[PDB]
């Protein structure tokens, strides 16, 4: 029994396993906004849009 | 008077180059 336990003990005497986890976040945002106000104002003939 | 872009020139006849310009800005 002592020997069997010793063999298992040998298996157990294992270093805790560390892992380095590198998860990377990549965010890309591309933005285009165009607004056009087209304006014709004349008050002489009262024409204005 | 209109409605969609309401207009009734008599009411502001009570009130041309200045009044209509603004009124008609729309």
């Amino acid at each position: 029994r002592l020997d069997e336990l010793r063999r298992i003990v040998s298996q157990l005497d294992i270093p805790v396993r560390q892992v380095m986890i590198e998860a990377r976040i990549v965010e890309a945002n591309v933005g285009y906004d165009k607004s056009l106000g087209v304006r014709w104002g004349g008050a002489y003939h009262k024409g204005n849009w | 008077s209109g409605y969609g872009k309401d207009g009734n020139i008599g009411i502001k006849d009570e009130d041309p180059f200045v009044d209509l310009g603004a009124k008609d800005a729309t």
